[PDB]
RNA sequence: GUGAUUUCGAUUAACGAGAUUCCCACUGUCCCUAUCUA
């Protein structure tokens, strides 16, 4: 039983998961962050008015589960620079 | 001026639309055909509406009324009824009741000047329907069959029943309505017609499957040429001696 | 949207709250919670319990009555969309609700 | 008006009634997430763009929100705010 | 969903597995309709197959009219007991669990359907909706 | 166990004054949903003027299903009181 | 054979009424049904249909129709308007009524 | 040697920590698990 890709269930070495890959880049865009931390803040509800065409909810109501997630403003303080090598 | 089509390759017109002669009401899901097959025909002459009741497409069995007004029943929104306010002109009622027989367009089967129900309906219904409608209510049973709106197609020019009508049923309802009645079939032999056809007195519309002579005998009954009459009974009768 | 109105106990009903029971003759019951929809399957009744603005309105401990309350009703026959109209109802809405 | 959508004119911010449990009330910027993610409250979370460039019409049609639901998550909340639970109870024995 | 109904169908909480006994709810003389298999219904090991409202069946008569007994046919169900989440956001369930005899391509045997009619069912099934009285 | 053949709408409504003169009301009582109210006729004008009929008679009245057996023994003490009247 | 002939009369019957007095129900035609142009499927000037909207757009399954441009308002700019339904636990609609 | 009694080798009421097939009722046996206490 279970997916056998999520071996072995030990437990996570740090409570701050890693991000193990980025969007890849494009140099020819602006500057921009590729990800943001926040804190998970409880769930609600939400009414959304769904627009999707062929869908029987299509130009009608739908009640969403959602998550918040308490994102203030991050403090940069610091750069570091990588390399590539035959490593 | 009687076309074929289909919703969703769907034969029940009625299930899905409602026709009179001041408006149109189109379920909105899907594509376009549908609402683009009825504008082919009607053109911009009427309004024609794409409409939900209850978050529902089945508005030709859930809504009842004629050119004069529209019923709702207790289970559509205040934002489909708003839409339907915007949607018509003022010259249309629309009232939205508190029926415990939902399905208005199955209680019902009425057109401009007279409205058969369901028999079990109260008499705050009736008065709703002779109120809003201008129409006036008989409770009968056509050849003994709850929902009236379901098993007659009705109009000002004439009205099609299912052909396990008796005779004498068909005499006191064709007296009661003052339109020529016929027993008949659509869509291929299906006995729900007024479920399977959308008709008002200048057009109408059936499923694809609709066989000649059946729509043949529809043309006929609902007088939608001018130079036919009501007697070309006379001349369709080779043709339906020989189906049948 | 529709807030409605417990069967039970009258508290609000918002989306997704609560639980609807639809009986045989086709009428529907909107609970607010379960506690309501509870006692209702005990068939206990709600004008005699205190806790309700049945009970509370039946025995006189709040006015049933009232010039204030008969503003909002539920409108069976719809009028044609009007800014003007919307704008004056938000602003009426806000002065009932301070005058009851 | 952080709660307060173009059809819900209740002026009123994400919190619901109470506070969140186990977590205070949003005084910062928030992101609102449809469904669920890993994690419980309290948690750090990171928030990555998407690996790739998404083809479904899901990542393009726009949300319309109707109401946020602001109700006490304590218990089974009956009430968006304060003032609409004291509207509705009345007046109670210590207001006199 | 079958051949006959109109349409895709989300899903439904299950609320009639295999061998339960609902009411008849159509004229068509039967008063019970005993669950033999669920039509569309995916495969697990050791599960039993249910049905949910708008759901096809394959029932057999056990109470009713000597000529509709001893024969399966379909059947579409039309109110659970059940509760199931409407998705415009209300959880709701009825009094009890009816279903109506039909044929393979989803017309109904009867002429008329007693009681209230899920909602989901009659959207679904066209003939069901043109023989329903009370649609919720 | 099915449905009745004549019965459509599951609904079941009769007379207050039909419940007054029925001999057995049990039944009644189990198979009837609502007790209707006439305002223009002269056994209700009568029975208007009550003690009983007022307060939540009517309330219990409207609906029957509902009901616990207090308010149907409550109903029963109202029909006993009418049919009093009534060498 | 005489057995079919009773199955031939309940199909081709057809019952008139008995004109039942005076009153008059007369078939409803609107004028602009009476003046409007037969749509040829196959003519260069002829009216855009709503599937040809639909096409020129975006195509079955994603074009997306506006509900609120066949609206009837005393003003246009209406057209494109949010209407409020919830405010402070209150039904807007519901105190929704003209004076 | 047989094992009550009666009736016509079969039959037999009452009774049984004896054996077998079903019915109603009931249900976490199960679909399909979940939770609480020591
Ligand atoms: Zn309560």
């Amino acid at each position: 039983h279970g997916h056998l890709g999520f071996l072995p269930r030990k437990r996570a070495a740090s409570i701050r998961a890693r991000v193990k890959a980025f969007p890849k880049d494009d140099r020819s865009k602006p500057v921009a962050l590729t990800s943001f931390l926040g804190y998970k803040a409880g769930m609600t509800t939400i009414v959304r008015d769904l627009d999707r065409p062929g869908s029987k909810f299509h130009k009608r109501e739908v009640v969403e589960a959602v998550t918040v997630v308490d994102t203030p403003p991050v403090v940069v303080v610091g750069v570091v620079g990588y390399v590539e090598t035959p490593r | 001026m009687a076309t074929r089509t289909q919703f969703e390759n769907s034969n029940e017109i009625g299930v899905f639309s409602k026709l009179t002669n001041t408006y149109c009401l189109v379920a909105v899901g899907g594509s376009e055909n549908f609402y683009s097959a009825f504008e082919a025909e009607l053109g911009d002459a009427i309004p024609i509406v794409h409409t939900t009741i209850a978050g529902t497409r089945i508005i030709g069995r859930m809504t009842a009324g004629n050119r004069r007004g529209l019923l709702v029943p207790t289970q559509t929104t205040d934002q489909e009824l708003q839409h339907l306010r915007n949607s018509l002109p003022d010259s249309v009622k629309i009232q939205r009741v508190e029926e415990r027989l939902s399905a208005l367009g199955n209680v019902i089967c009425c057109n401009d000047y007279v409205a058969l129900v369901h028999p079990d309906i109260d008499r705050e219904t009736e008065e709703l329907i002779s109120d809003v409608l201008g129409v006036e209510v008989f409770r009968q049973t056509i050849s003994g069959n709850i929902l009236v709106g379901s098993y007659c197609s009705l109009s000002n020019q004439g009205g099609l029943v299912h052909p396990q009508t008796s005779v004498q049923d068909q005499e006191e309802l064709s007296s009661l309505l003052q339109v020529p009645l016929v027993a008949g079939t659509v869509n291929r032999g299906s006995s729900v017609v007024g479920a399977g056809m959308v008709v008002n007195d200048y057009l109408a519309v059936t499923g694809l499957d609709t066989t000649a002579p059946e729509l043949s005998v529809i043309e006929s009954i609902f007088r939608l040429q001018d130079a036919q009459p009501e007697s070309i009974s006379g001349n369709l009768r080779d043709t339906l001696i020989e189906t049948y | 949207m529709r807030i409605y109105q417990c069967h039970f106990c009258s508290s609000p009903c918002y989306p997704g709250h609560g639980i609807m029971f639809v009986r045989n003759d086709a009428k529907e019951f909107r609970f607010c919670r379960s506690k309501c929809h509870k006692a209702f399957k005990q068939r206990r009744n709600p004008r005699k319990l205190k806790w309700t603005k049945a009970f509370r309105k039946a025995a006189g401990k709040e006015l049933a009555v009232d010039s204030t309350l008969t503003f909002a009703q539920r409108r069976n026959v719809p009028v044609r969309y009007n800014r003007e109209l919307v704008a004056t109802t938000l602003k009426a809405m806000a002065r009932i609700e301070e005058i009851r | 008006a952080n709660g307060a959508t173009s059809f819900d004119r209740t002026k009123k911010t994400i919190t619901p009634m109470g506070g969140f449990v186990h977590y205070g009330e949003i005084k910062n910027d928030f992101i609102m997430v449809k469904g669920c993610i890993p994690g419980n409250r309290k948690r750090i979370v990171t928030l990555r763009k998407s690996l790739y460039t998404n083809t479904s019409r899901k990542a393009l049609e726009e949300v319309s929100l109707k109401w946020i639901d602001t109700a006490s998550k304590f218990g089974k909340g009956r009430f968006q705010t304060p003032a609409e639970k004291h509207a509705f109870m009345g007046t109670l024995k210590k207001d006199l | 969903s079958g051949n006959g109904a109109q349409g895709t169908k989300f899903r439904i909480s299950l609320g009639l597995p295999v061998g339960a006994i609902m009411n008849c709810a159509d004229n068509s003389g039967a008063r019970n309709l005993y669950i033999i298999a669920v039509k569309g219904s995916g495969s697990r090991l050791n599960r039993l197959p249910a049905a949910s409202l708008g759901d096809m069946v394959m029932a057999t008569v056990k109470k009713g009219k000597p000529e509709l007994r001893k024969k399966v046919m379909p059947a579409i169900v039309v109110r659970q007991a059940k509760s199931w989440r409407r998705r415009d956001g209300v959880f709701l369930y009825f009094e009890d669990n009816a279903g109506v005899i039909a044929n393979p391509k989803g017309e109904m045997k009867g002429s008329a359907i007693t009681g209230p009619v899920g909602k989901e069912c009659a959207d679904l099934w066209p003939r069901v909706a043109s023989n329903s009285g009370v649609v919720v | 166990q099915g449905y009745e053949e004549g019965d459509n709408l599951l609904y079941h409504e009769t007379s207050i004054l039909d419940f007054v003169r029925t001999e057995d009301p049990i039944s009644m009582l189990g198979e009837m949903n609502k007790f209707t109210i006439d305002e223009n006729d002269h056994e209700w004008k009568i029975l208007k003027k009550l003690k009983q009929t007022t307060d939540e008679f009517r309330s219990c009245i409207e609906d029957l299903k509902v009901l616990g057996k207090k308010d149907f023994k409550m109903i029963l003490r109202w029909r006993k009181i009418a049919r009093e009247i009534l060498t | 054979s005489q057995s079919r002939i009773n199955n031939v009369l309940n199909k081709i019957h057809v019952a008139q009424p008995q004109a039942r007095d005076d009153v008059k129900r007369t078939p409803f035609i609107p004028e602009s049904v009476k003046n409007l142009k037969k749509y040829d499927p196959e003519d260069p000037n002829r009216r855009k249909l709503a599937r040809d909207i639909e096409a020129e757009n975006g195509g079955a399954g994603v074009f997306n129709v506006n509900l609120k441009d066949k609206y009837l308002l005393e003003d246009d700019e209406w057209k494109n308007d949010i209407m409020p339904e919830i405010l402070d636990g209150k039904n807007v609609y519901d105190f929704l009524d003209p004076e």
